């Protein structure tokens, strides 16, 4: 029936954040922390219209935004950052729990040389207003309009015209 | 899969462990030569017990939700229902020998 | 139509089957229906867990325990049945005839 | 060994079925049905199926064939071959190769249906952040939501226990 | 993150499929390229065959049944 | 690697049968006064496995089929019923092993129901038959008492047990819920004081004495242990197994010294007793974590 | 039993059929058709001879298959348009399968091998509760579900159903067949209408339930189960005869008595389609219906049976019965002619 | 069955002479296959052997009514040419019924299906001619 | 009938047991849970026999979400046709392991 | 009296009654009802600004919003 719309790959070539499990789990309240701002406009954008095809554009930001975070984080403190996702890494399902002194280690030197006070519980909730460019759009779901509307039937009522109009019994 | 290549491997062997068992001895010497009630209240009380089980048991995994009254309520209400099961066999001298 | 769903119902005619025609006892016809009950069960969770039907979950487990009691109903009235006379066969149940 | 390994499940499970309604001796029918829940049991958790299916496998098998083969063991004897119980295997065997046939060697099957006979991974999820299950909330409900379904499920139980003593001599 | 990834990669598949069908259905009948079966043109969550056709085993059974009885 | 790992644990399943009757053995000889076996060779260990080797070459005689398949369900379950016990690094990672240990002690009621139908109509068949009925009368208590330890610990996963065991061990909290399911547990392995119940004889008693390790190690995890630390399991595995070894010859050593039951008297004692505790002892274990606002994390 | 035991089984029937009633999702309404079987069983075997355990084991089984014939039609409704609200069903087959599962829920000519045989071997107080709450169970369902049915189903079962308790009972002389024949008719009559307006099939039902509340209370005025019983109850007491003669009319469907009207009005509902030639077939057949309860009428009513002393004996004594509610639920269902225009209280 | 009494049906009357003979033989056919059906599931007739007599003894009867309804249907049609009336099916019921008395060997008895088969006959060509719906409307 | 107690009373204790799309406890969808948004905000005020007239649409696409069948009809249709060509030979196929 | 006749009985109804009366007397129901209404499973929504809300903080680090903080402090 009808067409489909499927942006090709002129634009689905964006260089991806090829970094591995534990080290993107242990860099996570940071990651958080000062980025993913502006990543609440993508997933604002995802739950406004959810047809993915449309947020390309935030989420080629959140992208680049995250290769910025990895790339600050590279050149000042760490290089221990290293060790303490090794740290955190074989312990099988990660417990956070597990790796605390170089926990430790990382926060005086992302504290002292850069900052980031590390987000506490609860700040990772707390349902968040932010803005965009575009107001809302009606009707994401591609709807049509309403079929038909019932035809009230109201009033008052007058008795029985004629009693029960049966083969008799009249009033 | 992995579950069932340890079947697999277990069956077998233990398929192997009878045919030791059996077919092992290569020396052929020489081939020579009213039911109970009570029996049945067991079997249906236990069966009861188990289905009133299986509306319990997934107690644990529905700790984490908010209507905790109603939970507390209908989880007691489990319990003594099958506790109210039991006392009535138990008043009513059904399980005696 | 998801092919296991086919011969699933095909399966649970064979059992339909299995319960209606019988010709010697009737703890086999009761043993067909608790297998006509498993095909019910296994359908309904199949569709469930495809469907990601998540509220009401609770069809396949409330179907098998409240047609397990059923069972359990027709064992003690097999036992009575087996319990006076000496056997549970189709046979010697012609009495009250019509 | 392949990709038809739920189908193949089922194909046993339907072997299964036909054995024990060709209508053999009972116990070799409830040894029957043992293998047929079983297997029943491996197509539910090949869905996944991590907690409804061996749940209730401890009902079913491990609740009801247990007292069936007790009270047939118990009660009557059949104590020590015929032609129709045989000959029900063979037309149960013989629809059941029928089908393999019509479903491998065609493109569908029609008994009045449409059954799209391939590989049947479809349907299935593109690997969503469920995080717990979908059998686990789901029946972690019944309690935050089940107030009447339970209270008279175990009504009806507790009327099934003394409709049970009654019938076999209340009091 | 991975949520955009995610979306990346099955457009990324949308797209190899529907070129490998333009391909592979190139002289039928019948057969229009693009068909949405589905009249409301709206984004629609594919079914695993939508993505993961064409892969002969591995990556199917890795991808459809890897979680279902990884380990 | 993964047959390699089902071969390293079914081949010490012989051993450890073997061994552990060699262990019962000596242990009642000097429960008694007796040194028995160690004339046979170096403390008693070739006794048990020529002896093995004996019964394996007995020559028996003679429902062909039936006396097939119910040994080979007991020695079955036997192999498969180690799988997900968590010697640091379990073998399969169950989302729920704990129902699979109820679902396989009902496999074993089959099987002791099957070997009682191929005993071809025996008084003893009929005994076999109150055996049956004796040992389906127990996994209500042992499904519901094992309902509520683990309602402490939120998951059905084992990890999360070997999580929770850390601080103090859980016998504190649950003594003698942990009690009545000891005494489950002599129930289950079907032996002293609770008795009475041809062939194949060493395949049967091997799935009996495996069922015995394996409660008895399942217990050891339930209730009490030590820390798994990563990067050196062995620590762990040396006082889990010291600790099981202790509960096992305690087993035995309580099997070593009481009559046996009447079986009236075992089930007005199992029902009469056990039954009401085990439900107002599994209420209170509801109501507990509501009224300590410690409820565990099920992830 | 008990007293006590008997107050529960009778109130969770009464909870089951409300379940029936009530719920707008289909597992509840599966759920109360079973604690309905599982609580009817111990009203029969009430006493302890084999007949009421022959006759329980054969209700066990239809009842058991038709409750999971109904299941299997709810789950074919789930693997098409998928919803659990009792509302139009979206298959031709799950709606054959459902009609005959109800079929043989309630009793039709196809399924209705089982209804004498578990009506004969029962104390009479198990057969009223069975056939009153029995057939008032299924018929809401079907009030519910009727928009999706083929005709050609509830035709047949319903012609059929008139025809063959029709024809079955000229043969029979125990009372209990007799009555449970009239039930398969009227049931057949209470269906023959559905699909044209459920007014006038729930209308019959109300009728049907009072009229045969009457019939099994003048049975329950002394333990009579054959007709030289109600012989004896013609020549020990008068007043029973007359009842029993206006009750017996009032079943046959005569225009000056209360069982007229029921006919008459689905005649003419029917008849405001263009159906003639199934009215003409349901009337002539109901013309056929009417000789059983005639020959009662003529065995032990109008004639006057030889009768056995020890009646003399039995004359010094009280009838010192107990009637649930007799004259009531008579002289209602008897003289309610004029008031055929209560027609409209049903909705 | 319907797609069968539908063909008869549509072979007009007409005169498409004994193809009406070969779909009345099919209903007479399924007809007997149903009340043969019935009298073999209901009755054990001990032996299979009996019950397969049974079974092809009451198709062939139903199938010789079918037959020669079919045939003095064509007769009537081609003899006396009066294609829409209910007199000529009057005669043709009358003719399966005294054939079904031979095939019985009554002769009461087969007069009496003469007249109730021939008035069936009538009534369902009657009403099919002046159009009386089958089975319902359905609508109101 | 259709007794009305659940009405009169007013309490939802079946009203979530009924359709998808009402409030699961962890606030998950189902697979089709637009598709019944819609076709329930079709056929709302709706005399359940227009509803078969004018809802035709979104219910057809509501039962091919939901069982999707000639989506795995079309997919039939292109396997065959991809083995017909390879037994034609011609592209030995790069849609495995290439783009 | 009973202590002797069927003291298991006893006990059992006596942690029953407290089972059952027991949670009437708590200062901890209300610490179990925001433990398991304050953990986070789905993802916390975005919405549009303009409301003109004086609460929703736009900041996760931003503390004007309701939050927890007995949490730490036990």
């Amino acid at each position: 029936p009808g067409i489909v719309e499927l942006p090709s790959l002129e634009d689905l070539k964006v260089q991806e954040v090829k970094v591995s499990s534990s080290v993107l789990k242990a860099a996570a309240h940071h990651y958080g922390a000062q980025c993913d701002k502006p990543n609440k406009e993508f997933m604002l954008c995802r739950w406004e219209e959810k047809d993915p095809r449309r947020c390309l554009e935030e989420g080629k930001l959140v992208n680049q935004c995250a290769l910025e975070f990895f790339r600050q984080i590279k050149r000042h403190c760490a290089e221990p950052f290293t060790e303490y996702w090794t740290c955190i890494d074989y312990s099988g399902l990660q417990l956070f729990r597990r790796c605390r002194k170089e926990q430790a280690q990382f926060d005086k030197c992302v504290l002292d040389k850069l900052g980031w006070v590390r987000p506490d519980l609860g700040e990772l909730s707390k349902v968040t207003k932010v803005k965009t460019d575009r107001p809302l759009p009606e009707n994401p779901y591609h709807s049509r309009a309403r079929p038909e509307p019932n035809p009230e039937v109201e009033g008052d009522l007058k008795p029985a015209r004629h009693g029960s109009r049966l083969f008799f019994w009249t009033m | 899969m992995n579950l069932m290549i340890t079947l697999l491997t277990n069956f077998t062997l233990a398929t192997l462990l009878v045919t030791i068992a059996f077919w092992l001895p290569q020396l052929n010497v020489y081939s020579e030569k009213p039911f109970s009630m009570k029996f049945f209240l067991v079997a249906i009380t236990f069966l009861l017990f188990d289905l009133e089980i299986a509306l319990l048991l997934p107690l644990p995994w529905a700790s984490q939700t908010t209507n905790l009254n109603t939970m507390l309520t209908m989880a007691l209400l489990l319990i003594f229902l099958l506790a109210v099961s039991l006392a009535y066999e138990w008043t009513q001298k059904g399980l005696e020998w | 139509m998801s092919l296991v769903y086919m011969n699933i119902m095909m399966a649970f005619t064979v059992s339909l089957t299995g319960l209606l025609m019988y010709r010697s006892h009737l703890m086999s016809s009761l043993l067909c229906l608790e297998g006509m009950m498993l095909s019910l069960f296994i359908l309904a969770t199949l569709m469930i867990l495809n469907s990601h039907f998540t509220l009401a979950s609770m069809m396949p487990i409330i179907l098998l325990v409240f047609a397990a009691c059923e069972a359990a109903l027709g064992l003690s009235l097999l036992v009575m049945v087996s319990n006076t006379y000496g056997t549970d066969y189709v046979q010697n149940l012609n009495l009250l005839q019509c | 060994m392949m990709t038809y390994i739920v189908f193949i499940l089922s194909i046993i499970f339907v072997m299964g079925f036909v054995g024990f309604s060709s209508k053999p001796s009972p116990i070799y029918g409830g040894l029957g049905l043992i293998v047929s829940g079983g297997v029943g049991c491996g197509i539910v958790l090949n869905f996944g199926g991590s907690f409804l299916g061996l749940m209730v496998f401890l009902i079913y098998l491990g609740g009801m064939m247990v007292v069936f083969g007790y009270t047939t063991a118990m009660a009557t004897e059949q104590y020590p071959s015929n032609k129709v119980v045989l000959g029900t295997f063979i037309t149960g065997l013989l629809m059941e190769f029928l089908m393999v046939y019509y479903v491998l060697k065609d493109k569908e099957v029609e008994i009045v249906f449409k059954f799209n006979g391939m590989g049947d991974w479809v349907i299935y999820d593109t690997g969503d952040s469920g995080f717990f299950s979908e059998e686990a909330m789901g029946i972690a409900a019944l309690y935050s939501y089940g107030t009447w379904l339970v209270i008279v499920t175990g009504w009806s139980l507790l009327i099934g226990v003394v409709v049970i003593m009654e019938i076999t001599r209340g009091n | 993150l991975l949520q955009a990834e995610k979306d990346r990669r099955v457009l990324q598949m949308l797209r190899e499929n529907l070129e490998e069908e333009a391909t592979i259905m190139k002289d039928v009948p019948g057969w229009k390229v693009g068909e949405s079966v589905f009249h409301t043109t709206r984004w629609v969550t594919p079914m695993m065959g939508e993505l993961y056709g064409l892969r002969t085993g591995e990556e199917i059974l890795s991808s459809t049944y890897g979680f279902i009885w990884y380990t | 690697m993964f047959m390699i790992n089902v071969l390293t644990l079914i081949i010490p399943i012989l051993l450890a049968v073997a061994f552990l009757t060699l262990v019962e053995r000596k242990v009642l000889g000097y429960m008694q006064f007796r040194k028995g076996p160690n004339v046979v060779g170096p403390y008693g260990l070739l006794q048990p496995i020529a002896d093995a080797i004996k019964l394996f070459i007995k020559e028996p005689l003679r429902s062909i089929s039936m006396f097939i398949l119910a040994p080979i369900l007991a020695l079955t379950l036997a192999l498969t019923m180690w799988i997900p016990l968590p010697m640091p690094y379990p073998l399969i990672n169950m989302n729920l092993g704990v129902l699979f240990m109820l679902a396989m002690s009902s496999l074993a009621v089959y099987s002791i129901l099957w070997s009682g139908w191929a005993s071809n109509s025996k008084y003893a068949l009929i005994g076999a038959l109150r055996a049956v009925a004796q040992t389906i009368s127990y996994e209500v208590t042992l499904a519901i008492i094992l309902l509520s330890v683990l309602l402490m610990n939120g998951s059905f996963t084992l990890s999360t047990l070997i999580i929770t065991q850390e601080q103090v061990w859980l016998i504190f909290p649950a003594w003698p819920l942990a009690m009545m399911w000891f005494i489950s547990t002599l129930a289950e392995t079907n032996r002293a004081p609770f008795d009475l119940t041809a062939g194949p004889f060493a395949l049967f008693f091997m799935a009996e004495y495996a069922n015995i390790i394996m409660m008895n190690i399942f217990t050891t995890t339930l209730f009490l242990g030590a820390f798994h630390n990563p990067y050196m399991p062995e620590l762990y595995t040396i006082n889990f197994t010291i600790k099981s070894l202790l509960l096992s010859i305690t087993f035995l050593w309580i099997r070593a010294s009481y009559p046996r039951f009447r079986y009236d008297q075992l089930m007005h004692l199992l029902w009469k007793n056990f039954l009401p505790l085990t439900l107002a002892l599994c209420m209170w274990h509801v109501s507990l974590p509501i009224l300590l606002s410690s409820i565990p994390p099920q992830t | 039993m008990n007293p006590i035991i008997l107050i529960i089984i009778l109130m969770t029937v009464m909870l089951g059929t409300i379940i029936v009633m009530i719920s707008t999702h289909w597992l509840l309404i599966w759920i109360g058709f079973e604690m309905n079987m599982l609580a009817i069983i111990p009203i029969m075997m009430k006493k302890h001879n084999p007949r009421a355990t022959e006759a329980s084991t054969k209700y066990f089984l239809t009842q058991s298959t038709a409750s999971m014939l109904l299941m299997m039609a709810i789950i074919i409704n789930l693997m098409f348009s998928g919803q659990w609200t009792v509302m139009k069903l979206f298959n031709p087959m799950a709606s054959m399968l459902m009609t005959m599962a109800l079929a043989m829920k309630l009793g039709m000519a196809p399924f209705h091998f089982w209804v004498p045989e578990v009506t004969q071997g029962i104390p009479l107080s198990s057969g009223l509760i069975l056939l009153t709450w029995q057939k008032l169970a299924p018929m809401s369902v079907l009030y519910q579900i009727l928009p999706s049915i083929n005709l050609d189903l509830i035709l047949t079962l319903s012609i059929l159903s008139i025809t063959i308790g029709g024809w079955g009972g000229l043969n029979q002389t125990q009372l209990r067949k007799i009555m449970a024949y009239s039930s398969i008719a009227h049931m057949g009559w209470m269906t023959a209408v559905l699909l044209y307006n459920p007014t006038m099939t729930l209308l019959n039902l109300i009728i049907y339930i009072i009229m045969t509340s009457t019939m099994f209370t003048l049975f329950m005025a002394n333990s009579t189960t054959t007709t030289l019983s109600l012989s004896h109850t013609w020549n020990k007491a008068p007043i029973m005869t007359i009842l029993v003669l206006i009750t017996l009319l009032s079943m046959g469907g005569l225009p000056p008595l209360s069982g007229f009207m029921p006919k008459w009005m689905i005649i003419q509902e029917m008849t405001k389609n263009d159906s003639i030639i199934l009215p003409t077939l349901m009337a002539i057949t109901a013309l056929l219906n009417l000789y059983f309860y005639m020959r009662l009428t003529y065995s032990t009513a109008l004639t006057m049976f030889p009768s056995t002393n020890n009646m003399k004996m039995k004359w010094q004594f009280p009838t010192t019965k107990r009637m649930t509610l007799l004259p009531t639920m008579t002289v209602l269902s008897t003289m309610l002619l004029p008031l055929t225009p209560i027609l409209s209280i049903l909705e | 069955a319907k797609t069968l009494l539908h063909q008869y049906w549509d072979i007009p009357e007409g005169t498409e002479c004994h193809r009406k003979t070969y779909a009345a033989t099919s209903i007479g056919g399924a007809s007997g296959l149903v009340v043969s059906a019935y009298s073999v599931a209901l009755k054990t007739p001990t032996s299979f052997l009996e019950g397969v007599a049974r079974t092809g003894r009451y198709t062939f009867t139903a199938a010789a009514i079918g037959a020669i309804f079919g045939l003095t249907s064509c007769i009537s049609a081609q003899v006396r040419e009066k294609p829409d009336d209910p007199l000529n099916y009057l005669i043709g019921g009358c003719a399966g019924g005294l054939t079904l008395g031979a095939r019985t060997r009554s002769y009461g008895i087969g007069a009496a299906a003469c007249a109730y088969m021939g008035l069936t006959a009538a009534l369902v060509k009657m009403g099919q001619l002046e159009g009386w719906k089958v089975f319902a409307e359905p609508k109101v | 009938p259709f007794f009305d107690v659940q009405k009169k009373l007013g309490v939802d204790l079946d009203h979530w047991m009924t359709i998808q799309s009402a409030e699961q406890p962890h606030r998950i969808p189902a697979r089709c849970h637009a598709f019944e948004k819609e076709w329930i905000e079709c056929a709302h005020g709706i005399g359940s026999i227009r509803a078969e007239k004018e809802c035709k649409i979104e219910f057809e696409d509501f039962r091919e979400c939901l069982l999707r069948q000639k989506t795995m009809k079309r997919l039939n249709a292109i396997k065959r046709q991809r083995d017909k060509l390879i037994k034609e030979g011609k592209y030995t196929p790069p849609p495995h392991h290439s783009g | 009296n009973v202590w002797a006749k069927e003291p298991v009985l006893v006990a059992s109804f006596a942690i029953a009654g407290l089972a059952v009366i027991l949670p009437t007397l708590s200062p901890y129901t209300k610490y179990s009802l925001m433990i398991n209404r304050a953990t986070p499973y789905n993802y916390p929504v975005p919405l549009r600004d303009d409301g003109n809300m004086p609460d929703v903080p736009s900041h996760p680090q931003d503390p004007q919003g309701p939050s927890l903080e007995w949490l730490k402090r036990l």
